[PDB]
């Protein structure tokens, strides 16, 4: 049978991205763990994302917001680049709010002061209004798993709001690759490197741990009832 | 044999042939690294018919670290008919060749062979790794064009 | 597996006996089963007649004649095997019933004589010579006749060639110079033709009468008024001119040679010389370039009338054309029989001079045959052939086909009558004519391209060395059953219809009949057609005929797969390919590597050793299986029984299989589950990816057998002796040696292991005392004998499978002077596919296994089955071997449909048929998946989707209905082993027959650090313990000069070769972790300087201050 | 033929831009238009050993079975190439050597 | 993974071969004194991965190139005579 | 002719088949007579030079055309020796390079001209003496080593004879053949001639080229074995100041 | 072929010979 328990190095940046290198794995096991984790990693980690927007004055994503230097589209996208942490562990829905000045440029940390909900990336360039500029926003945030386009859910908070594509998944990129390493005479033993990029929110390492737990959990369903 | 795995500056080298190619160097290393009281006794345990002890592979490996070899195919027609590489300790008995280096060697994986050589003196190493390392000779000396271009399969993917 | 047969054209004639060339040639040169009264010329029979009313010195004064009456072929003194064991040539003594007469009369027929030993051909077609099976390849030369030709050194002019049968006359060329003069060139001597013409009695005025007013050409041939003379005097002058020295009037003597009689110019008894010299030239002939004893003066018969056509081509009315030297109506075939017989000529030729020599030395009263004949000029002339002629190859024994194909080879090189390896390009090209006779495909890729070739399946060499192809006479509408083999020339006058052509019942069916005539492809009216191709198989070689979809393979890659099959080593689980062509059973049959019944009887006994059958009444024979014997190329010929105890045998059917044979059919490899897709760079360029699965299933694995040999010779120092008593050797090193010195059988032998112990004497010094004093005091008995045993060389090793011993003395055994006893050790070795090995397919898709994957990887069908080998598509388009693609498709049918296939060449499967079978297959394959409880999982649906975006499936069809769509186009939804996720977009998958070739990484791959330096050249060369040492060629010297690599080049030039001082300093430094060099002075330099001094010449070496240096200090 | 050849190439373009044979030929990958022609379209006008062209063309294309006479007519070429390469591979580094003996210094 | 920092190394010198010659000539001394000769010491020294922790890379030339790359060594084309060059060389723990 | 045979024809300065005539003189063209006999005159004021053609010849100057010193009359290839004398050494160099490339180009190959140039110049390395100053009047001499006399005896030690010479198109082989250093010269077709000669004269090598030093096993005079680089020493911070404190002793 | 000016000591002669030489193959010999 043979081959000792491998060593698991982790090297991290501290919010987004960390490398994970469990070393001598027998020929094959590299992928055998690597890929399923990636699947789980990109697919089934719980997060939160903007899911619907209401803009005071104007329906349609394809409209004209006046006084706004940008336009609805860049906002929707801008919004998708926003991350918010739900401190309140029971809640599964929140609405955010915005009130906009004249000559000013709105950051994401210019939202509704609201406690209980934690804006993770206070910067972020949301919008920008001109002299005599008016923007009010009602942005819905939702708990979730993958990437869920609007054309699926169709969240309608109002009868005027436009619904956005949901990227509720703190992992933004998973890239893994198994190369060969050597123990003694054996030069072709698996060495799997896991590279996890998450939005500063859930750490890569946490991501990984969660991901493992999901697969293990699931693997216990293969218990005869 | 094709070695897609390697980086541009790396090599085949079956363990057997590395070991031997490099033998004398290993003998001094074996001594340097304990097991092997003298270099003459290092010679000895490398002979006992077959079956090689892990420590020695580990030694060999250290021996090699950053030395390069010369590979060479068939009709050596221009300088790129020799290229330097860092040897990788590899399974099996075929030498493994980076796919990007093929063109210059006009190597084709249907029965080609290549010889390999070990530059001994530090000069000759230096010589190989500065001047003849596969990865410092990226462009044709005949028409200053890239010779290490993506190709026959890499293109397809891209 | 049930077999499905393909295509129409019902094969009117089966392939002829194949080794026919060889086997039937000999027969008719050795009428050994025909009474010595009949024996109508040719062969040995004629070669005697050609020599044997042999006179002695003087013309009708001194007695003694000695006349051949009949020869007798002896009987083999050693069985076909003893020979191969004792190291002898399978022979039979040859006897001549000769008869010597006198002037006082006395008809003495000395009861035959032994003139020498005649090597006998086997059933095979092959010979046995000093052990070892040799094959005599049939050569080709110019079919004798008269030719002309253009003149390469003078444009708008011509030469004239009078070329007789080989070793039956001299080469006479006629050519006109810028002088006008016509000049005869014979035996590389050149005189004015006129001189001869004068001899043959032409007169200044007869010539102009005959040879004037076309061209002012005669005017040159004339002017030699000086020798437009007395035909007798002409003769004298011409004899002085041909043999400088002896000046008498018996010039009739030599001039009779290049004239009349069957001594020399016998351009035929009355065949392809006279015949073709008549049609081209001015008709009416006998058989010799001129006739002599008309009454005592020569009479011209070919010289002038040739000259006619020569002049009549230097201006000449139409009809007086040049000649196509490359036409097969101008190319003849010397088969074995004739070459062997031609060699008798050399033999008997010599034997005669040395009779006439002994007729002069001896008293005529007592001289007898036996006392005149020597028995050694026939031997040495005919030993020399079978042993030392280029035409006598070893015997390509890799697999049955390779051997079989050897015998049917044809080469324009060889002895004398043969072009060198530096001439002929017009020759090389596949000339029109080759059709049906020689192959447009088989030739070796470089150097001797076209200078060697394959005889075609249906071709037959004939009567006088012309290859003849079968045709079907079509009596103006109906295709008759009568088959007419006919010449390359006897073809240029007909309109022959192709076989691809349709038919109704027994007659042509279409209105626009395709056919050729002379050479041009021609469209022709049905009634306007005369003959018909018997098959397309006519056109190609045996091997070229084995490619199931040749029609679809570009002819270059076809030739690669035609050879390459000949490299295909036999396998333990060897298996006949999934998609065959027909000859695969027969190839194995005519090779006689497989054992077949003699006369429908009943098998009694069956074991790994023998098959013994009781043939209906006709006694009982035991057929011994050759078992793990070693082919010339180290391959392992071994028969396996294919028949059970107490079974009735089919007439002449497989009792046993050969080395590359599966139940009687050809098995050059394995058919195996393939997928044509890129892997991860692992099938880059030509590399193949393998599934380990194949090793677990011991598929591509084969048994190779080395052969080691050692001699013991006598020596000025004492005898080389084969002991097991080898000095100093630990009784553990000797462990595997029987009490003789020779390894046990079944012994497992690693490199450096005594295979055959042997002590030699050697006198390398004398031990001066003290050492002799020391020797006793501490025990070990000073020995007179060095070790020098056999031993396994680095790289090699395996199981000892047989020994062989031959002792000087022993009955039939004859080793060379000095050699006294010889030992032979045979060592087997199971092999197994390996990264570095090369697999090929029938369509020339060669390549090396570059990665074995464990089944966890490997693309796999949905049912779970993994593929076996992953072949890269990028390989296909550039070479245009599309047959491999089709083959994968039919194969994919097979897998599911459970059948193999016979698809003839240009007559096999069509897509219509192939896709019908793929249809039937998917219906069972998917019928299972449904009937088992499934259907079209998400993975296939995600593919099938983008599959229509790819216009590859019909939109508006069900995923099931869309799956079939694809399965029929021959592709399938593969699944990535590494990650269950499906390969996006369908992959063509199926069974492809793939061969393992002669080459393997095992035999290659060598690496040296140091060791054995030659004492002669002082550079590393050979290796008893450690091996090898690679050459640094002048090309590499350049590269290093091209790079700036000064020291690296200098390294390769000193310390790793001759430079004793240097290497030693270097290796003593590497051992001690020092930097290495500071090489004092290139040894090369010293050497040259001294090697110069030895020849006088100072060679001063000087520094920049121009004073001397002394690169030596000692 | 140039009509078939051009046609077989604008078919890929207009339907089948992701067809392998094409994709490969199009990209640097493998194949040139000369080869796609013989594969898909029509092989064309073969020349005889004495240079002169046959006035019957090879009407078929590997995909479709090309036919013994076509195969034979088109086998002359598939020898003239093999002989050509065996001459420019014969002499090892003939010219290079000449060029080095002058240049080297 | 081409030679580490070689673009910088080629630019340091006039004729590239000079580069080799320096690397060599340095990897020379750097060997003939057990590396008690480095200029780079602190935590600059190149190192090796193992079945074991980071050990001093044993490649002279590899060290030589890292060394050079720090401007801490000098190329005398003719500065300091060869007679005096082997003099003070065998001094700071040579044997 | 095409292909490699051409490239040799060229690199070896070889007077080809179908030399396709060039006019030796400037002047005006005049084609005369058809089928019977075909000749072409390029007659200027004064001289009337006549150039008889094969008759089959596909000439490429039509009647009346004005013509140039060495201009092709007929088509075909051009003799590089006829070109030398008619129109100098540069025009030669420029023909050779541009023709050699005419083939690599025509085929598929792309290489830089300089390579071919480097080689071509060597084909022009030597010149034969006409009326000397020191040596015998006929000898072939290296272009440079004649300047070692021409611009030597017309400066410091000025006078005698400037040594007149002639341009000498050497084929690649011939030029390789006449190569000063005997060591190199030895490796060619007749080693004896070389040594015999070079022994009589106290001949010395000097070993400039490479073919030389590889023969001896010496370190090639190039790359790292280039005099311009191999003397380069590396001194090391503390080694330099400590070497400075034993210099003033 | 590093697209800079030459280094002193480039063995340019041989480099040329090789450059002109290596293609010597893929030229057709029919003349
Ligand atoms: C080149 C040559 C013979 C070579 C040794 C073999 C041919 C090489 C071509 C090739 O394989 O590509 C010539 O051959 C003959 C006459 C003069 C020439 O002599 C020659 O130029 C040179 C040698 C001629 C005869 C040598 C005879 C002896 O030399 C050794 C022991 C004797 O037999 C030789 C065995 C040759 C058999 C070969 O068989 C081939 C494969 C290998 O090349 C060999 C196994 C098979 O593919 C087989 O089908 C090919 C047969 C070639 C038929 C040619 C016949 C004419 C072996 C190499």
């Amino acid at each position: 049978s043979k081959l000792k328990a491998p060593v698991f190095t982790a090297t991290t940046q501290g919010d987004h991205y960390g490398e994970f290198v469990l070393e001598p794995l027998e020929r094959g096991f590299g992928v055998t763990l690597g890929n399923p984790l990636r699947r789980i990693l990109l697919s089934s980690i719980p997060g939160t994302a903007v899911t619907s927007v209401y803009i005071e004055d104007v329906l349609h994503e394809f409209s004209t917001i006046p006084g706004v230097k940008e336009d609805v589209v860049e906002i929707i996208l801008n919004l998708k680049e926003l991350v918010v942490r739900f401190l309140d562990p029971k809640m599964a829905s929140t609405t955010l709010i915005l009130r906009a000045e004249g000559p000013k440029e709105v950051r994401a940390g210019d939202f509704t002061p609201s406690a209980d909900v934690e804006i993770m990336n206070p910067d972020l360039h949301i919008a920008t209004l001109e002299e005599g500029g008016k923007l009010y926003m009602e942005v819905r945030v939702d708990r979730g798993v993958g990437y869920v386009p609007a054309e699926r859910h169709g969240i309608k908070d109002r009868i005027n709001a436009i619904p956005v594509d949901a990227i509720f998944s703190p992992v933004r990129r998973v890239a893994f690759q198994v190369e060969d390493t050597r123990l003694g005479q054996r030069t072709d033993l698996d060495k799997l490197t896991l590279r996890i990029w998450t939005d500063g929110s859930v750490t890569p390492l946490e991501a990984l741990n969660q991901a493992v737990a999901i697969l293990k959990e699931h693997l216990n369903y293969f218990a005869n009832p | 044999v094709v070695g897609p795995q390697l980086k541009l500056h790396q090599c085949g080298l079956p363990k057997r042939m590395a070991l031997e190619l490099f033998k004398p160097f290993l003998l001094k290393k074996m001594e340097e690294k304990a097991f092997a009281p003298n270099v003459k006794a290092a010679r000895r345990m490398l002979e006992r018919q077959r079956d090689i002890k892990d420590e020695v592979w580990d030694a060999l490996e250290e021996v090699i670290h950053g030395k390069v070899v010369l590979l060479n195919r068939a009709p050596t027609l221009h300088r790129l008919g020799i290229q330097a590489f860092q040897p990788v300790l590899v399974e099996g008995q075929s030498i493994q060749l980076h796919p990007l280096v093929c063109e210059a060697f006009n190597a084709d994986f249907d029965g080609d062979q290549m010889a390999v050589h070990v530059p001994l003196s530090s000069f000759a190493q230096a010589e190989a790794r500065i001047q003849m390392l596969s990865a410092h000779n990226l462009l044709s000396p005949a028409s200053g064009e890239p010779l290490a271009k993506p190709s026959r399969d890499i293109i397809l993917g891209l | 597996m049930e077999i499905k047969r393909f295509g129409r054209i019902r094969e009117v004639i089966p392939l002829p006996p194949l080794t026919e060339i060889q086997v039937e040639s000999y027969k008719k040169a050795l009428q050994a089963d025909v009474p010595p009264e009949k024996r109508e010329n040719v062969g040995i029979q004629a070669a005697f007649k050609e020599t044997f009313p042999i006179e002695e010195g003087d013309k009708g004064k001194g007695g003694l004649v000695l006349d051949f009456l009949e020869y007798r072929i002896g009987d083999p003194p050693f069985s076909q095997d003893e020979c191969r064991e004792k190291d002898l040539t399978y022979q039979a003594p040859l006897y001549a019933r000769l008869q010597l007469i006198h002037k006082d009369t006395g008809l003495i027929k000395e009861d035959e004589v032994f003139l020498g030993h005649l090597p006998l051909m086997t059933e095979d077609g092959s010979f046995i010579i000093n052990g070892a099976d040799r094959v005599i390849v049939s050569q080709i030369h110019r079919s004798p006749g008269v030719y002309f030709t253009p003149d390469p050194a003078r444009p708008g002019r011509y030469i004239a060639s009078i070329i007789p049968l080989p070793k039956r006359g001299p080469w006479i060329d006629l050519e006109v110079e810028a002088s006008g003069v016509v000049t005869m060139k014979v035996n590389k001597r050149k005189f004015p033709l006129v001189l001869l013409l004068r001899v043959l009695g032409y007169d200044q005025e007869t010539l102009v009468r005959e040879l004037s007013a076309y061209g002012d050409l005669v005017q040159g041939l004339l002017d030699e008024a000086v020798l437009a003379m007395r035909p007798e005097e002409a003769m004298v002058r011409l004899f002085t001119l041909l043999r400088p020295g002896d000046p008498p009037k018996k010039d009739k003597a030599l001039a009779y040679l290049f004239g009349l009689l069957a001594d020399p110019k016998r351009y035929d008894l009355g065949e392809a010389g006279r015949y073709k010299a008549e049609e081209k030239l001015g008709v009416g002939l006998s058989g010799r370039t001129l006739v002599r004893f008309e009454d005592g003066e020569f009479k011209d018969e070919v010289f002038l009338p040739t000259l006619r056509y020569l002049f009549a081509l230097t201006a000449g009315v139409p009809g007086h054309e040049v000649d196509d030297i490359d036409h097969l109506g101008n190319r003849r075939i010397r088969t074995v029989g004739e070459l062997m017989a031609d060699q008798f000529r050399v033999g008997l030729a010599r034997l005669a001079r040395g009779v006439r020599e002994r007729m002069v030395m001896g008293s005529p009263d007592t001289l007898t045959p036996a006392k005149l004949v020597n028995s050694r000029p026939l031997e040495a002339a005919l030993r020399e052939f079978f042993s030392r002629s280029q035409l006598s190859q070893f015997k390509d024994e890799t697999n049955p086909l390779s051997s079989l194909r050897h015998k049917r080879r044809i080469s324009a090189l060889g002895p004398g009558g043969l072009t060198r390896e530096r001439a002929g390009f017009d020759v090389r090209d596949v000339h029109r004519t080759h059709y049906g006779r020689i192959c447009p495909v088989e030739t070796p890729e470089g150097a001797n391209i076209g200078l060697i070739t394959s005889l075609a399946a249906y071709a037959r060499v004939d009567a006088l060395g012309f290859i003849r192809t079968p045709y079907r006479r079509v009596k103006n509408g109906v295709v008759t059953e009568e088959v007419v083999y006919m010449t390359a020339s006897e073809e240029d006058r007909y309109t022959i219809a192709q076989a691809n052509t349709p038919l109704e019942g027994d007659r042509i069916a279409t209105d626009r009949v395709v056919a050729r005539r002379r050479g041009e492809p021609v469209i022709v009216a049905p009634e306007e057609v005369e003959f018909m191709d018997v098959s397309p198989k006519q056109v190609f070689s045996l091997n070229t005929n084995l490619i199931p979809f040749l029609e679809h393979d570009d002819a270059n890659r076809a030739l690669m797969g035609s050879n390459m099959q000949t490299q295909a080593v036999p396998l333990i689980r060897a298996q006949a390919p999934v998609v065959m062509t027909g000859l695969e059973e027969r190839v194995v049959r005519d090779s006689l590597a497989a054992l077949y019944a003699e006369e429908d009887g009943e098998v009694v006994k069956v074991d790994g050793t023998r098959i013994a059958v009781r043939y209906e009444d006709g006694r009982l024979v035991e057929h011994p299986l050759r078992r793990y014997a070693r082919s010339n190329q180290g391959t392992a010929f071994d028969q396996r029984p294919r028949v059970r105890v107490g079974q009735r045998v089919k007439k002449g059917d497989l009792l046993a299989d050969g080395p590359a044979s599966e139940e009687g059919f050809l098995a050059l490899g394995q058919n195996v589950l393939v997928a044509i897709m890129p892997f991860d760079g692992y099938n880059f360029e030509d590399a193949i990816v393998i599934s380990e699965e194949l090793l677990k299933r011991d598929f591509y694995t084969s048994i190779h057998i080395e052969r080691y040999e050692i001699e013991a010779r006598d020596t000025k120092l004492g005898p080389e002796r084969i002991t097991r008593d080898i000095p100093h050797l630990s009784e553990a090193a000797l462990r595997d040696l029987d009490e003789e010195g020779i390894v046990r059988i079944g012994a497992e032998v690693k490199p450096g292991d005594i295979l055959v112990g042997r002590t030699s004497f050697k006198g390398e010094q004398e031990p001066s005392p003290e050492e002799r004093l020391l020797r006793s005091i501490f025990g070990e008995k000073a020995r007179d004998v060095k070790d020098t045993s056999l031993r396994v060389p680095p790289g090699e090793g395996g199981i000892v499978v047989g020994r062989l011993r031959l002792r000087r003395g022993d009955p039939g055994v004859e080793l060379k002077p000095g050699v006294r006893e010889v030992v032979r050790v045979f060592v087997a070795q199971k092999r197994k596919l390996q990264v570095g090995d090369k697999l090929a397919n029938r369509h020339g898709n060669k390549g090396v296994v570059a990665k074995i994957l464990p089944v966890e990887d490997m693309p796999h069908l949905p049912d779970g089955t993994p593929v076996d080998v992953i072949l890269n598509p990028l390989g296909v388009p550039s070479r245009m071997n599309l047959g491999q693609i089709l083959e994968t498709h039919l194969g994919l049918a097979g897998y599911f449909l459970g059948q193999r296939y016979i698809s003839p060449v240009f007559d096999g499967a069509t897509e219509p048929e192939i896709k019908e079978l793929l249809a039937e297959a998917f219906n069972l394959y998917f019928g299972k998946r449904q009937g088992e409880g499934f259907g079209v999982d998400k993975r296939e649906k995600e593919v099938l989707a983008r599959a229509e975006k790819l216009g590859l499936v019909s939109p508006g069809k069900s995923p099931e209905e869309q799956l079939k769509e694809l399965f029929d186009l021959g592709k399938v939804v593969l699944y990535d082993g590494r990650t269950g996720e499906p390969f996006e977009g369908p992959i063509v998958v199926g069974q492809m027959f793939i061969m393992k070739l002669y080459h393997m990484v095992e035999d290659k791959m060598h690496a040296r650090s140091t060791g054995p330096y030659s004492l002669i050249t002082q550079q590393p060369l050979g290796g008893k313990a450690q091996f090898g040492g690679q050459r640094f060629g002048e090309m590499e010297v350049w590269a290093l000069e091209a790079y700036g690599a000064a020291h690296t080049l200098q390294e390769m030039l000193t310390i790793k070769s001759d430079d004793i001082e240097g290497r030693n300093a270097a290796y003593q430094a590497i051992i001690k972790g020092e930097d290495v060099p500071e090489p004092s002075v290139p040894e090369s330099f010293r050497v040259l300087v001294k090697e110069l001094q030895a020849l006088a010449l100072d060679v001063q070496t000087l520094d920049e201050k121009d004073n001397p240096v002394d690169i030596f200090e000692g | 033929t140039e009509k078939v050849t051009q046609a077989v190439f604008k078919n890929f373009e207009e339907n089948y831009p992701f067809n392998p044979l094409y994709v490969m030929a199009q990209s640097g990958a493998r194949g040139n238009p000369q080869q796609i022609r013989q594969l898909c379209g029509m092989r064309g006008l073969m020349q005889k050993p004495s240079g002169e062209t046959f006035e019957v063309p090879v009407r078929s294309s590997f995909r479709e079975g090309l036919t013994v006479l076509e195969y034979f007519i088109s086998s002359h070429g598939a020898r003239k190439g093999g002989a050509d390469t065996a001459l420019r591979t014969a002499d090892s580094g003939y010219l290079t050597r000449k060029l080095v003996d002058v240049a080297h210094e | 993974m081409a030679e580490p920092g070689i673009d910088k190394l080629f630019g340091m010198v006039d004729s590239k071969y000079r580069l080799t010659v320096v690397v060599a000539k340095r990897a020379q001394q750097l060997l003939r004194h057990r590396f008690k000769n480095t200029v780079l010491e602190p935590e600059e020294r190149p190192k090796m991965r193992t079945l074991e922790g980071l050990y001093d890379d044993p490649n002279a030339v590899t060290w030589a190139m890292k060394e050079l790359l720090t401007g801490r060594l000098f190329f005398g084309e003719n500065l300091v005579p060869e007679d005096r060059l082997q003099k003070e060389m065998e001094r700071l723990y040579p044997t | 002719t095409q292909g490699l045979p051409r490239v040799i024809e060229l690199f070896e300065a070889r007077r080809p088949k179908a030399k396709a005539v060039i006019s030796e003189i400037d002047g005006v063209v005049r084609i005369e007579e058809g089928e019977d006999r075909l000749s072409v005159f390029v007659e200027s004021e004064g001289f009337s030079k006549e150039y008889k053609l094969p008759k089959d010849a596909r000439l490429l100057v039509k009647d009346g055309d004005y013509v140039e010193a060495g201009q092709p009359l007929t088509r075909g290839a051009i003799d590089p020796h006829q070109l030398l004398e008619a129109k100098g050494p540069e025009a030669v160099e420029r023909y050779l390079v541009d023709e050699i490339q005419k083939v690599y180009r025509a085929q598929g190959v792309k290489l830089h001209d300089k390579h071919i140039e480097i080689v071509v110049r060597q084909m022009l390395k030597y010149v034969e003496v006409t009326d000397p100053g020191d040596s015998r009047l006929l000898e072939g001499q290296v272009l440079e080593k004649w300047d070692v006399e021409a611009l030597n005896e017309r400066l410091i030690a000025e006078g005698k004879v400037p040594v007149a010479w002639k341009p000498l198109l050497m084929g690649v082989t011939k030029s390789a053949l006449s190569t000063k250093s005997w060591l190199s010269a030895a490796s060619f077709q007749n080693t004896t001639h070389v040594l015999t000669e070079a022994a009589i004269a106290g001949k010395k090598d000097e070993l400039i080229g490479l073919k030389e030093n590889v023969i001896l096993g010496r370190l090639i005079p190039a790359g790292t074995g280039s005099d311009f680089v191999r003397f380069t020493q590396v001194v090391d911070q503390r080694t330099l100041k400590a070497i400075e404190e034993a210099r003033k002793e | 072929s590093m697209a800079r000016p030459v280094s002193i000591g480039e063995a340019v002669g041989v480099v040329a010979a090789e450059s002109i030489g290596e293609p010597g193959t893929q030229l057709t010999m029919r003349t």
